[PDB]
RNA sequence: ACCCACUCGGCACCUUACGAGAAAUCAAAGUCUUUGGGUUCUGGGGGGAGUAUGGUCGCAAGGCUGAAACUUAAAGGAAUUG
RNA sequence: UCUUGUAAUUGGAAUGAGUACAAUGUAAAUACCUUAACGAGGAACAAUUGGAGGGCAAGUCUGGUGCCAGCAGCCGCGGUAAUUCCAGCUCCAAUAGCGUAUAUUAAAGUUGUUGCAGUUAAAAAGCUCGUAGUUGAACUUUGGGCCCGGUU
């Protein structure tokens, strides 16, 4: 659920009035890999 | 295409006031807005924060937007506005509006001796909005201003040069801080030295001698 | 406030802006004086000699006319007590205090009574012994205390 | 007021409230008490050196599953067994039964992290050459 | 009780100054009082103070002027080494040009920059801005 | 046995890594000069904090101190030999005032494109580089 | 006995913010980032836990003093809106 | 008409990493300093370590694998509590260094003397007495005049 909440926490900072990166296929992976 | 519109635009719209510290002499009340424009060019806007809050009524959800701004040409003037309306650009510029109507000057000083073109705040002070108090400490020659990029830029806005700003509290919160250091620079604008106590002429409030022309129509 | 109650209540006496002869005295420095030992000599405290004189013979204060207080008026000729008058006093109360609770056993009140009036003869009677006053050690106890009021 | 004495002949009594107050602290009662050096899995030490017990079937989740698997790891000095996460997959391979890995922590201090109940420490090597080399090709694992 | 009349004594005063009135009642006077409103007196803080004489303690009625910010007691009195002056001033003063933190030395009650100039020191006693 | 060799590091890692204006500052100065890394602006910042604190806290002492007058004249006189600082003005609220690229524009890298010679400031640290 | 005025010491009450506070609200919860009148007691995220053990008081019931191992990313309070 | 960039375009310059006559060096050697001769055209003499929702600087990238009683029908689309299941591209930071673990310090005013908090968020002994300890009203030579000489 790891993208599910970066979606659902995504959202506050618009209604905070904050910037925020415009979402794509990249939110819920692991952008490195580990050992 | 401004007319005045009461006794201080008909003054500034003759142009027989040239400063702005008569205004902040005498404790003169501000109205509009348009007599800051007319009388001081420069004046730079950066708006700090816009956002979508909600009002719950019977049947539907009508939201508003708020939007926080500063205002300030380069040197020792700032004014905060805050404004909730419905519209972004309506909120944008009521919030300028807004700023405008809140002025205040600054006194700045030296850290040190008395040397070449004030720099920083003469006094230590502090300001509280809401368990959230900023704190501002003069500092020497090339410190500059260490404090939050957006009390950064609020002082970058104001032209003082050195600032130490320690902060207390959950400063997370964007407007608390806000208003905690707009309160504190007019704090430090309050306050008093033995530098204002030479006796000052004390002069009659002008407004009485250009009442006949400053007057209803 | 008390020193052991609650209350805070200021009700004293206000010596007035003078130390030299009221205008309409002009009777004597040492009659007095006499009177004083005379009263003394009655069997009088130096409080009661006090009320006596500022009640019945128009003496304002002893410490103004004759030029000493009435305890050191007292002392010159030798009629000092044995105690002093406020401890002798809380001697006294407590004595009556005690007697009345080993009469009444269950009064719990006078039990806490008497753990106040024996706290304050402590604290005077150390008072005492530290000007010297009081013999050095004098060791006040509840029993002795009747053969030491009476 | 403010409720601390504040006179100036007052310091022993400012330095024992202040003691008893500091043993009411967390890191302090855990310093003092030498809780490391006789409770902790490993002996207040960094990195620690175990046998590999067991390696379990751990997923996320049902067959559906994101593969991160920890081993049951015994220790070298102190006998304690714990729990490690081994690194990325492709790892599991390399781990078999007794190959003596060398572990550390996870990265709280000496707390859990990450979305593993109660694992804490890292398979760093094994049989004393690498993981990221392992798996990365770079060196390979020594037989027995 | 009034362990200190000094403390009390700066509290009248930085009421009234911050209520507003012109005159501040100050009850029991002392030697020490009398000399730390001499201070503010002579550096113009406040007014003019006239010494009530009853026979008990005295009182003291003190004739404000405003431009006081505030004046305070620092209780209990440090000794101050000289070396360390300055780093007093930098906890109680705003800046460090205007105000005066004052000291009791053998020399007299001084603010700290005649304690400076006499090169002397002693006991803080209190600050003025 | 031997009495130790004294050694320190002449450069301080900023507390805040990711900022953009000061990342964008130092690339700037490392473009204008021609440096290899951060650590050169870093050593020019540190050794500036250095006389930055010994200016305060000598301005901090009272005036006519012996010790102020020997310390303030000889830092005074080191930064004006090295270049620094200008010749009209030799004050310690002056030396207050420097700035980074200031202490940068005296590297002999700077110096010996500003004086021709070099036509880049790349080609004159290779030029430098080699001998 | 009552009425009017003043004063001392009480139990309280209504409004307000020069002030304070996260807020409800507070003549104290004020005189505090402009931080110091004097002095006792207590707390330091939540569970484990008022638990184990030791000491001590009590005829008993129980009281007083009182942990750690382990475990967790919460827990909590004040108001608005339905 | 003067200033920058791109490129399967092109030209000559320069130097040390190294290979080493020699000489310095050294108790004797190794190395540093100096130097006869050789030593650069890119897969040469090729720099790595970490990371990219926000923290925090840097993606409205690409491909493959596995599941779906969801549409289509063998082309495929979409979803996939696959906490991305696996690789690549692009970008950012530091740079002969970079990452991780443990401890400690700062941020920390979460030890508070400076400098915390205790109605309701952790926390005022049920109440009073009371020993040590901590603290404790005001007052005792102030004022005036004389000279001389020190520092700006």
């Amino acid at each position: 659920s790891a993208k599910s909440f970066i979606l659902r926490k995504k959202e506050l900072m618009k209604r905070r009035g904050r910037k925020v990166a415009k979402d794509s296929k990249f939110t819920g992976r692991k952008r490195r890999h580990r050992f | 295409g401004w007319v005045p519109v009461t006794k201080l635009g008909r003054l500034v719209k003759a142009g027989k006031i040239t400063t702005i510290e008569e205004i902040f002499l005498h404790s003169l009340p501000v109205k509009e807005f348009q007599i800051i424009d007319t009388l001081l060019p420069g004046l730079q806007d950066e708006v700090m924060n816009i956002k979508p809050v909600q009002k719950q009524t019977r049947a539907g959800q009508r939201t508003r937007f708020k939007a926080v701004v500063v205002v300030g040409d380069s040197n020792g003037h700032v004014g905060l506005g805050i404004k909730t309306a419905k519209e972004v650009a309506g909120a944008i510029r009521a919030g300028i509006i807004i700023a405008k109507l809140s002025v205040i000057p600054i006194r700045r000083g030296y850290w040190g001796t008395n040397l070449g073109q004030p720099h920083s705040l003469a006094t230590k002070t502090t300001g509280k909005c809401g368990s959230v108090t900023v704190r501002l400490i003069p500092a020497p020659r090339g410190s500059g201003i260490v404090a939050s990029p957006a009390v950064k830029k609020l002082l970058q806005l104001a032209g003082v040069e050195d600032v130490y700003t320690q902060s207390n509290g959950k400063t997370r919160t964007l407007e608390n801080t806000l208003k905690a250091a707009f309160v504190a620079i007019g704090n430090t604008y309050g306050f008093l030295t033995p530098n204002l106590w030479a006796e000052q002429p004390l002069p009659v409030s002008p407004l009485d001698i250009y009442s006949d022309e400053a007057s209803a129509q | 406030g008390r020193m052991h109650s609650a209350g805070k209540g200021i009700s004293s006496s206000a010596i007035p802006y003078s130390r030299n002869a009221p205008a309409w005295f002009k009777l004597s420095s040492e009659s007095v004086i006499e009177q004083i030992v005379k009263y003394a000599r009655k069997g009088l405290t130096p409080s009661q000699i006090g009320v006596l004189l500022r009640d019945a013979h128009g003496v304002t204060q002893a410490r103004v006319i004759t030029g000493n207080k009435i305890m050191r008026i007292l002392k010159s000729n030798g009629l000092a007590p044995e105690i002093p008058e406020d401890l002798y006093y809380l001697i006294k109360k407590a004595v009556s205090v005690r007697k009345h609770l080993e009469r009444n056993r269950k009064d719990k009140d006078a039990k806490f009574r008497l753990i106040l009036i024996e706290s304050r003869i402590h604290r005077l009677a150390r008072y005492y012994r530290t000007v010297a006053v009081l013999p050095p050690n004098w060791k006040y106890e509840s029993a002795t205390a009747s053969a030491l009021v009476n | 007021g403010k409720g601390k004495p504040r006179g100036l002949n007052s310091a022993r009594k400012l330095r024992v409230h202040r003691r008893n107050n500091r043993w009411a602290e967390n890191n302090y009662k855990k310093r003092l008490l030498g809780t490391a050096f006789k409770s902790s899995p490993f002996g207040g030490s960094s990195h620690a050196k175990g046998i590999v017990l067991e390696k379990l079937g751990i997923e996320s989740k049902q067959p559906n599953s994101a593969i991160r698997k920890c081993v049951r790891v015994q220790l070298i000095k102190n006998g304690k067994k714990v729990t490690a996460f081994v690194p990325n997959d492709g790892c599991l391979n390399f781990v078999d039964e007794n190959d003596e890995v060398l572990l550390a922590g996870f990265g709280r201090k000496g707390k859990a992290k990450g979305d593993i109940p109660g694992v804490r420490f890292k398979v760093v090597k094994v049989s004393g050459v690498s993981l990221l080399a392992l798996w990365k090709e770079k060196k390979e694992k020594p037989r027995s | 009780t009034r362990s200190s009349v000094l403390a009390d004594a700066l509290n009248a005063i930085n009421n009234a100054e911050k209520t507003g009135k012109r005159q501040v009642l100050i009850r029991p006077s002392s030697k020490v009082i009398i000399k730390f409103l001499q201070v503010m007196q002579k550096h113009g803080y406040i007014g003019e103070f006239e010494y009530i004489d009853d026979h008990r303690s005295g009182k003291i009625v003190v004739q404000l002027n405003g431009r006081l910010n505030k004046c305070g007691v620092i209780s209990p009195r440090f000794n101050v080494k000289i070396g360390d002056i300055e780093k007093w001033t930098a906890n109680l003063l705003p800046a460090r040009q205007f105000g005066y933190v004052i000291l009791t030395t053998s020399a007299g009650i001084m603010d700290h920059e005649e304690a400076r100039r006499k090169h002397v020191s002693g006991k803080i006693l209190g600050f003025v801005y | 046995p031997r009495a130790p060799r004294t050694y320190s590091k002449t450069y301080s890692t900023p507390k805040r890594p990711y900022e953009s204006s000061r990342l964008d500052a130092e690339l700037k100065l490392a473009g204008e000069f021609g440096l290899k890394n951060k650590k050169e602006i870093y050593r020019i910042s540190f050794q500036l904090s250095k006389i930055r604190r010994a200016a305060r806290d000598l301005l901090t002492r009272d005036e006519k101190d012996p010790k102020r007058l020997f310390e303030g004249n000889a830092l005074i006189r080191r930064l004006v030999r090295v270049g620094v600082l200008s010749e009209d003005k030799k004050k310690l609220d002056y030396v207050l005032a420097l700035k980074v690229e200031d202490f940068l524009e005296r590297r002999l890298q700077t110096q010996v494109y500003k004086l021709g010679l070099a036509k880049s400031v790349h080609h004159a640290r290779v030029l430098i580089t080699q001998r």
